[PDB]
């Protein structure tokens, strides 16, 4: 009596993530009269 | 000249065509602003019996 078995297997994965942010400001801002200190403020 | 700033009298000289006291303050702002982020993962297996 002669007897054989056999077998392969394969298996394969993946994972990912993602992230991204921007951001942008301006300001612009001409003050005419006051006194400086707060013309500043 | 009384300035309505530092709150001082002051003295003018005749070469001055023109002492005003005025105020004006003009500001400009830009801020720009960049941030990212990644992560990967992979995986295989291959097998006999």
């Amino acid at each position: 009596t002669k007897v054989e078995h056999r077998c392969t297997t394969n298996k394969l994965s993946e994972k990912h993530e993602g992230s991204f942010i921007q951001g942008a400001e301006k300001s612009i801002s001409l003050i005419r009269g006051g006194r400086s200190e707060y013309g500043a403020a | 000249v009384f300035s309505g700033d530092g709150k001082d009298f002051y003295r003018l000289s005749g070469n001055v065509l023109s002492y005003t006291f005025q105020v004006k303050i003009n500001n400009d702002f830009n801020y720009e602003f960049y941030n990212s982020t990644w992560s990967y993962v992979k995986h295989t297996s291959t097998e006999h019996t």
